[PDB]
């Protein structure tokens, strides 16, 4: 999923962009995975229960 | 970037660029092309 970003890999934004708008872009990416992750946990625990 | 004459706004002139290696410092060099603000890109990974 790109989450609102313009690539979803992340060597591309790294290549393509300079640091001042690039960090814009994983921030983003960065956190839409983090709530995924988390997502994850939060059933993973109400599985366990 | 040297052409002699450019067309007008509305009949705008397109040109096909492939097959060959681009250097993108000759232009960059130049100053008189001081409006040079680059979308979805960034000047200096241009070379890359």
């Amino acid at each position: 999923s790109k989450f609102g970003a313009i690539s979803s890999v992340l060597n591309d934004i790294f290549s393509r962009l300079d640091p001042p708008e690039a960090e814009v872009q994983i921030d983003r990416l960065i956190t839409g995975r983090l709530q995924s992750l988390q997502t994850y946990v939060t059933q993973q625990l109400i599985r366990a229960a | 970037f040297n052409a002699t004459r450019f067309a007008s706004v509305y009949a705008w002139n397109r040109k096909r660029i492939s097959n060959c290696v681009a250097d993108y410092s000759v232009l960059y060099n130049l100053a008189p092309f001081f409006t040079f603000k680059c979308y979805g890109v960034s000047p200096t990974k241009l070379n890359d």
